């Protein structure tokens, strides 16, 4: 048993429904020494007295909010969540296994640059009784500061059947080096609380491996005259790491058959109706290609 | 000591030479797939190594010096029985041109460390190709990232010096 | 019981898909493989002798043969699922492998569109590669026959 | 100690060459039992009497040809051969490492089709006093049958300088199956004997891996008027497996190389080079057939 946050505790049942489980002792936090009683969640049922209640924990009926009272007053609580080892492996009931990119993901992070600021997005069906604490550091054997900004719900969209809830956090590695070649991965540990159930989801990665650039900025067309052929041009996205002399990007100009150019321009043939889309990638490392920047053929 | 100084390299030569490196090092093997990752003997372009654009302007000899170190080390590894053991791969293969180009660019930085030190000659083994195969790709992995910074270093010096 | 029989199949999308299938098998594990050399094996299905996949044994019965074929795909197709390819160093879905996994499940779907159906372990990524290869070389073998089988049917049984 | 041929025995020195080696008992074959004497090879020096001789083989000096004797007579023989294991590796002297793909490859085998008919060569720098006896089989547990028609000497090139001798052998699996996913490998075992030494060379292969179709036949082109272009054609070779309806090949087309599965094609031909084309089994990437041109 450990304290996930004030008056809230996680009980590790390795073996879930098996064995004796675990013997928890709760404590009423109050000066009061006399006539303390314990009740669980609602139930007027006194489970014990004394400033400490000692219980056994196997299933969810074992956890919940414990409350101590004296003379009809609530004195303090003690919410117990369970962390459950299902068939020898922790539970994941919470986050959606994000189209396996690839397999068993839950946390899909990415960075618009080597600044040391990445965002991780996770997916859930769950609309309510959801709490999400985000802890990030770089390296275990001797952690290294990552400030995490609290899990918002970045957007919510429909998956046809039922709604899909998209969370997200921003994180800045406190003292980061964009130029450097990372040797130690960031881990993002996500404390997933849904009601009584407790789950942790983790991601370890190098920023270089989660870089996905914003799409090219200011994509422009410029026809040649009495020519169904155009001067395409774009710019580095505002967010790309600077300087571009160092932090270079490579481009893909697809009309629609794509072409690749480490230049911010190319000359295509408008098949007037289609349009030119351009996307960038790290020029020097197979990170992820940004999204397309598209401009309608003239 | 004082941070070294001196010989400004063929940024252009280096830029292109590095650039090619980032290509060759993303080879990948269908069955091995992409090696991750879990740490953790291999050199690194670190924070305080001066390859970041800002340091690069101040100086860059220490950085460039590390890059030479890296190339030298990967270069050794690539030569070792690791990539020469079986699943026996050809000297014309992507990996062949690799060791090839590594060295080349090593040379282009330190046309032989006059041969005082420059050692750190690789760990050793493993015998039996499975561990071998994995190792091959782990190194290729580390390399992708190494070479990636270098390319930025040069491509940058190349433009700004 | 009597040699089963009946159902076509689309000899061509079959001979088509099947040959695209072979190129796949190879792409996902080129001749630049492992000249071994190594057992009773925890064997896979094999388009064996009298499974009737000969040019002759097909003139008449092709049903047993196809059932075999499909059975292999099921086997291999399952295998690509296994942590064997999932385990470290994990093979990605879009990777040449996970596309085999496609073709197979694809091709399998073109014989039996529903039909009716592994050892597990080990750990040590070390051992996954080895299997990954055994399985692959093994597979490239299966699908080969599988190809010619569908090639013939395309050429001789249909239209 | 076992028999290679008749009267010809091998002596296994697994521990070569630590003492005591092996203690061979030579037995003279004759119904008689008195006045028997023995000599080694072709030297006199009566090594001993009786129907048997107890020798100690450690080295070639102990080996050779033992001869029984009864009154001015030679009843029988016994040729003792040595099979030596040095540094935990049986010798591989006789045959040439042919370090090809990959190393320690002493046996080449190819099949021009799926009949079960394969051929295998070996490269010896040796010139004489050899004997190759081949045996093959499919599998080891319950070995299927394979019939090998004697080690014949064929090619006789010239390496860096010293001559290179090549033997090859016909081999038909007693009961083949072509179209089947061979799941058990073929086993070649070459009992090589160089005088007193003896080695064994083995190879394991599935036909499919060793397929080397023949060159396509009748490259016949038909160019067009006012063009340095030609539509060309070939035909599977007859050695290939029948029916191509099933046993499909796919081809190549040199002069960049182009590839079709069609017995035909159309390529821009200049008087410069010439047109070569080959065939690989369409379904399994195995050996590419040799070339076949019909110079523009
Ligand atoms: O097309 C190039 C090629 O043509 C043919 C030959 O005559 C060669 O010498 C040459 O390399
Ligand atoms: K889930
Ligand atoms: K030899």
């Amino acid at each position: 048993i450990w304290e996930l946050k004030k008056d809230v505790y996680v009980v590790e049942l390795d073996w879930y429904p098996d064995a004796p489980g675990e013997m928890v002792v709760l404590t009423c936090d109050t000066p009061e020494e006399d006539g303390i009683t314990w009740t669980l969640d609602q139930s007027s049922e006194v489970l014990g007295s004394g400033k400490t209640l000692t219980i056994q924990v196997k299933e969810f009926g074992d956890a919940g909010q414990y409350t101590c009272h004296k003379g009809g007053e609530v004195l303090s609580h003690s919410l117990l969540l369970l962390h459950k080892k299902e068939d020898g492996i922790w539970s994941t009931d919470i986050l959606k296994d994000q189209k396996e990119p690839k397999n068993k993901t839950f946390l899909r992070c990415e960075a618009k640059n080597y600044s040391g600021r990445f965002t991780c997005w996770w997916l859930t069906t769950i609309s309510t009784d959801l709490t999400f604490s985000v802890k990030s550091s770089r390296g275990s054997s001797d952690p290294q500061g990552v400030t995490c900004g609290a899990a918002t719900l970045s957007a919510e969209r429909v998956r046809g059947d039922n709604k899909e809830y998209e969370y997200s956090v921003e994180c800045q590695e406190d003292s980061a080096c964009p130029a450097a070649e990372e040797s130690l991965p960031i881990e993002v540990m996500v404390d997933a609380v849904h009601k009584l159930k407790y789950e942790q989801y983790t991601s370890s990665f190098f920023i270089r491996d989660i870089i996905k650039p914003d799409p090219p900025k200011n994509l422009q067309l410029k026809p040649l005259k009495n020519s169904r052929q155009v001067e395409v041009s774009w710019e580095y996205p505002d967010t790309w790491s600077t300087p571009h002399s160092y932090f270079s990007l490579t481009f893909c100009v697809q009309v629609q058959d794509r072409v690749f150019t480490d230049k911010t321009s190319a000359t295509v043939i408008c098949r007037k109706n289609a349009s030119i889309s351009v996307r960038a990638q790290d020029r020097y490392y197979s990170s992820s290609w940004s999204e397309w920047a598209s401009v309608p053929c003239s | 000591r004082a941070v070294p100084g001196g010989s400004s390299p063929a940024w252009t030569q280096c830029q292109q030479l590095s650039q090619k490196l980032c290509t060759l090092a993303w080879s990948a093997h269908p069955l091995v797939g992409h090696m991750d990752l879990r740490e953790e003997d291999v050199p690194h372009i670190q924070c305080g190594d001066g390859c970041d654009p800002q340091g690069l302007r101040d100086n860059s000899q220490f950085c460039l010096q590390r890059i030479h170190q890296g190339l030298i080390f990967y270069e050794k590894l690539l030569g070792s029985d690791i990539f020469t053991g079986e699943p026996s791969l050809l000297p014309d293969s992507p990996v062949g041109q690799l060791h090839a180009s590594l060295l080349g660019l090593s040379q282009l930085l330190q046309p032989e460390g006059h041969h005082w030190e420059t050692q750190q000659i690789p760990s050793l083994s493993p015998s039996q190709p499975w561990q071998r195969l994995l190792l091959r790709f782990k190194i290729l992995r580390s390399l992708q990232a190494f070479v990636a910074v270098a390319a930025r270093v040069f491509a940058h010096g190349a433009a700004t010096l």
